[PDB]
């Protein structure tokens, strides 16, 4: 075929059936946001600049949600799903980890 | 014959799509008589069908237009005078200054009357003789010589539409709105021609240097390209081009001062000779109540440099000080005191007089 | 009464605010919405077509975008924090030792408010614009503080550096409001402290940060005196040192009195 | 006995509307009973305020929640920085 | 007749899906084109079969 | 109060003792973090820091190395920066009396 190919076209057949199960599941998309204030409830800010007060996901304890932390929220009614590792600057200083 | 009646009745039905609400676009340019290009005020361009039986003569010159919200179809047209953020003043906001309040600078008065006034009243003279008409007018000079005050006078006399914009109305906060201000302002002039556009200070928009990385700069570049484009489109109208002032001359973009755009450069001096100084003192002092003992001739010799705005301040100060003494007139004691303050001009020989 | 008030409250719904950009016809006006898009909207039969003209601010149903009612003019939240300030009173003899500068400041601020008939006699146009400058710590803010609790006119208090915003030209909109607010409530005073932040020198070779400042400074010049003259609005500047102020602002006439406090 | 049943019945309908999540705003002005809020989606709505959330608490610029489905002042939010 | 067949059927054509203006940045040999709608980003999208 | 002297005499140490002993609110701030490259985002941070200090009152704001908000002595016509300048002058208006400077003490080192 050699159109929309980027692999050895042998492990991508099996990968093709695996991606159908991930497309049906909503592990993604998760819109990436960041916390601004924990309210003993959270004050989330989206990147498209519009702020929301959200609840809590059934995936995670509230112990793991911290100040300023990057968090993924639902595509629809915004709810905190998964904590993420911080820092968006890493793209010059990540290049020098030897 | 029966089909001529039904074409009328069946044409009332497409006319009933025009309804509240509508979203406003601006007809950019044609590409067919059944399709054109619009640019919504949302920031999006669209290529949409035109509605049958609409004026194809009036769409082409950039005009505001109506869209139907839920498809962006071009269901009808709006007037050319409408949807203008900034409208023609003059109803009663026209300033009170006139050529009589203005004093000296007689050379400048003559130039600008020849640059702005004579083309409107008599276009024919310029063609006959075979000179190119001075088009755009530029005013530079060091701050406070009466650049704006000479333009106030001109707003009264002309009896032609007048559109007055600060240079900061063009910087918007949302998007593409800078380009949208320029496009409106030039159309509005052409519509109620002949017309004068005045940008009080154009300096920040006409800057010489751009980083072209920060968003802020990338948005000014668009405003400045549009101004240059429509400055050449202005040609072959009754309109006299934009007249604009800046107290800075080193920072100007030289892309404005190429020929065919801004042509005539006016100068306003800071230096005042002895004759031209007495002329300014004469007009301010004729309004005010003075003793006949006081005399302007005593003043003019002392300073060898002074400008029309420093003189304005001196008269205020002599007339403010007259209130402390409680004197109807400005006595020559007040006039002298007020002269020595708001002059200075000593930084260079202040204590370094041994250079002579 | 309060828990039944929530049930009835949920039947109401917000209304997108706009302003009348220009009367097209008596049936349909053009309104610009605060969200952004310009619309052509209908009218209610209750609303007086004679109060709907260019400039007035209206509200819209979000269902139909049809004019629901007239609204008075609304003061931005920035300009409300600037009037909020000033608490308590400081005596006007509690400033002492500078009794001469207090009187030269009243020649500009107190006098033309009460008796514009005296300045009409001589024939001179009243002075506006006062520049306070002196060594740091001499009391240039104390003088302005005392006189703004005393006089009784509406008083906008503005840290010069507190009106800069990140977004493009948002700093332009603020300065226009302050003069629009003041022109409305008049007689009023606008006082700006430490005006080196935005009265900086010319530059035009520096970064983009310098180029944004140049745009608010260019505007502040044409707001004091352009075509339209201020009314009973008086403007007081305070600075640590006048040397680093742009020459177009310092200029006699634009800020008439230049009071030195020793 | 009837006053205790009124406050439990109306509270089941307040708790359904108070459901998370909900947009954030601040109050550009209280007309003073009206609140014009400027939402954090950068538009402006006028509304006759919810009489449960007092006009006393509200001073310009303070944060309030707003029900995203239909713009009502749902609650008052703690000030934060 | 060309008129009246057009007027009646015109209402169904005016419920348009809209259109956009991009510009060809570069093509690739999958028959796809990279075009930029100006306010937004860029899109890789295929040509209709006919052109 | 201001602390000035040779490096290594323990100006930072002394402030650290004060933080643990007084059981007042201790807001650590570093003067170069305050400076920000966005246009006027560094000014917004000064006002937010003193506003937070009103709630938690009484407070101590300890600023380190005030050399990042440097000195105002420039006025050139070619460049001049004038960024560090703006956020320094915002800091002076919070040290003034309009803002309560009686609930908030400042340790400068
Ligand atoms: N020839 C003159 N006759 C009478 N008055 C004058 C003359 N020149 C200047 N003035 C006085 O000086 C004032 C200042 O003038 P103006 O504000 O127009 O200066 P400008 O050139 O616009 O300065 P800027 O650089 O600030 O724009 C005028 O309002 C007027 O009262
Ligand atoms: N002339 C004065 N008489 C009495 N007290 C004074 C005088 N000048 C200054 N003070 C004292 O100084 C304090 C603050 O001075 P102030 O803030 O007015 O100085 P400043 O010139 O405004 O400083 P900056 O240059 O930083 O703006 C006042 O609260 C008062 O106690
Ligand atoms: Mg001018
Ligand atoms: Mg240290």
């Amino acid at each position: 075929g050699v159109k929309e190919s980027d692999t050895g076209l042998a492990p991508s057949h099996l990968w093709d059936i695996m991606g159908d199960r991930q497309r049906l599941g909503e592990e993604h998309p998760l819109q990436v946001a960041r916390c601004t204030k924990i309210i003993k409830k959270y004050v989330i800010n989206l990147k498209q600049i519009a702020k929301f007060v959200v609840g809590l996901g059934e995936r995670v304890s509230p112990t793991d949600i911290e100040e300023g932390m990057r968090v993924g929220v639902d595509r629809s009614k915004y709810n905190i799903e998964l904590p993420l590792p911080p820092r968006i600057d890493p793209s010059v200083t990540m290049m020098t980890v030897e | 014959r029966h089909l001529k009646r039904e074409l009328k009745r069946a044409q009332e039905e497409v006319k009933r799509i025009q309804s509240v609400p509508l979203v406003i676009g601006q007809f950019l340019e044609p590409i067919d008589q059944n399709t054109g290009i619009v640019s919504s005020t949302t920031g999006m361009s669209y290529v949409v069908r035109i509605l049958s039986t609409l004026d194809r003569e009036l769409l082409k010159p950039s005009m505001s237009v109506a869209l139907h919200r839920h498809s962006n179809a071009l269901v009808d047209i709006l007037p050319p005078d409408s949807d203008s953020s900034i409208s023609v003043m003059g109803e009663n906001e026209k300033p009170d200054v006139t050529y009589a309040d203005v004093g000296g600078l007689d050379m400048q008065k003559q130039e600008i009357r020849e640059a702005v006034e004579l083309p409107l009243v008599q276009a024919d003279l310029y063609e006959q003789i075979g000179i190119d008409p001075p088009r755009g007018v530029l005013l530079y000079g060091p701050p406070g010589t009466g650049k704006t005050m000479l333009v106030k006078a001109v707003a009264n006399s002309t009896k032609a539409a007048f559109i007055r914009v600060n240079g900061s109305e063009f910087v918007h906060k949302y998007l593409g709105e800078g380009p949208r201000m320029v496009r409106d302002v030039f159309r509005l002039a052409r519509e109620n021609a002949p017309s004068i556009i005045f940008i009080d200070e154009v300096d920040s928009i006409a800057t010489k240097r751009f980083d072209a990385q920060t968003g802020s700069d990338r948005e000014v570049q668009r405003i400045l390209i549009e101004l240059l484009t429509q400055m050449d489109g202005f040609d072959q109208s009754t309109n006299v081009k934009v007249i604009m002032a800046t107290n800075r001359a080193d920072t100007l973009d030289p892309a404005l001062l190429r020929p065919g755009r801004l042509d005539r450069k006016i100068e306003f001096p800071s230096l005042r000779d002895r004759r031209e100084r007495r002329l300014i003192f004469g007009t301010i002092a004729s309004k005010m109540s003075l003793a006949p003992e006081a005399d302007l001739d005593s003043l003019i010799i002392r300073n060898d440099s002074l400008s029309g705005a420093v003189i304005a301040a001196i008269m205020q100060e002599a007339g403010l000080r007259a209130v402390r003494k409680n004197r109807y007139v400005i006595l020559q004691s007040d006039l002298e005191e007020a002269y020595a303050t708001q002059v200075k001009t000593d930084n260079t020989v202040d204590k370094f007089d041994f250079y002579k | 009464d309060k828990t039944e008030n929530d049930i009835k409250a949920l039947q109401s719904i917000g209304q997108l605010i706009g302003e009348v950009m220009k009367e097209l016809s008596e049936e349909k006006y053009i309104v610009k919405a605060s969200s952004g898009p310009r619309y052509i909207v209908g009218v209610r039969n209750s609303v007086d077509r004679s109060k709907l003209k260019k400039g007035v601010r209206v509200t819209l149903d979000i269902t139909t975008l049809t004019i629901m009612r007239i609204l008075p003019r609304e003061t931005d939240p920035l300009v409300y924090n600037m009037t909020s300030f000033e608490q308590g009173e400081i005596t006007f003899d509690g400033i002492g030792g500078l009794t001469e500068q207090i009187r030269e400041l009243r020649e500009v601020i107190e006098l033309p408010l009460k008796n514009p008939e005296i300045f009409q006699r001589v024939g001179i146009k009243p002075p506006k614009g006062v520049l306070l400058y002196g060594p740091p710590g001499t009391g240039k803010t104390l003088l302005a503080k005392a006189v703004a609790a005393t006089i009784g006119a509406n008083f906008i208090f503005s840290p010069a550096s507190g009106i800069v915003d990140k977004y493009i030209g948002e700093s332009a909109r603020i300065i226009r409001e302050m003069f629009a607010y003041a022109k409305e409530h008049e007689p009023c005073i606008i006082f700006m402290d430490e005006v080196d932040a935005i009265g900086g020198r010319r530059f035009s070779e520096g970064t983009s940060a310098d180029r944004e400042i140049q745009r608010t400074l260019m505007e502040l010049l044409t707001q004091m005196d352009g075509f339209d003259n201020l009314g009973q609005t008086k403007i007081i500047m305070a600075t640590n040192r006048p040397d680093t102020l742009d020459p177009a602002l310092l200029r006699p006439g634009r800020l008439d009195r230049k009071v030195e406090i020793p | 006995n009837v006053m205790l049943e009124k406050i439990k019945d109306n509270k089941e309908k307040i708790k359904n509307n108070r459901q998370l999540p909900y947009l954030v705003a601040n109050v550009v002005e209280v007309m003073d009973k009206a609140a014009v809020v400027k939402t954090s989606s950068r538009q402006t709505v006028f509304l006759p305020m919810v009489g449960l959330v007092d006009p006393d608490k509200l001073k310009p610029n303070d944060l309030v929640g707003v029900n995203k489905d239909s713009y009502l002042i749902l609650d008052t939010l703690p000030s934060e920085f | 007749n060309d008129k009246v067949r057009f007027i009646k059927d015109e209402l169904r054509l005016l419920q348009e899906p809209g259109s956009y203006v991009g510009e060809v940045i570069k093509i690739v040999s999958d028959k796809k084109v990279l075009v930029k709608v100006q306010p937004e980003g860029k899109y890789i999208v295929d040509v209709a079969k006919d052109i | 109060a201001l602390m000035y002297g040779p490096p290594g005499t323990g100006k930072t140490l002394l402030a650290r003792a004060c933080a643990a002993q007084t059981n007042a609110t201790f807001l650590k701030l570093a003067a170069p973090q305050l400076v920000q490259m966005y246009i006027g985002e560094g000014a917004k941070l000064v006002r937010d820091a003193f506003a937070l200090a009103k709630e938690k009152a009484p407070t101590i704001i300890f600023i380190d190395e005030l050399d990042a908000i440097g000195t105002k002595r420039f006025d050139s016509e070619k460049s001049g920066d004038r960024e560090v300048q703006r956020t320094m002058l915002e800091l002076l208006n919070q040290l003034d009396g309009f803002s309560s400077d009686d609930r908030v003490k400042v340790l400068a080192a």
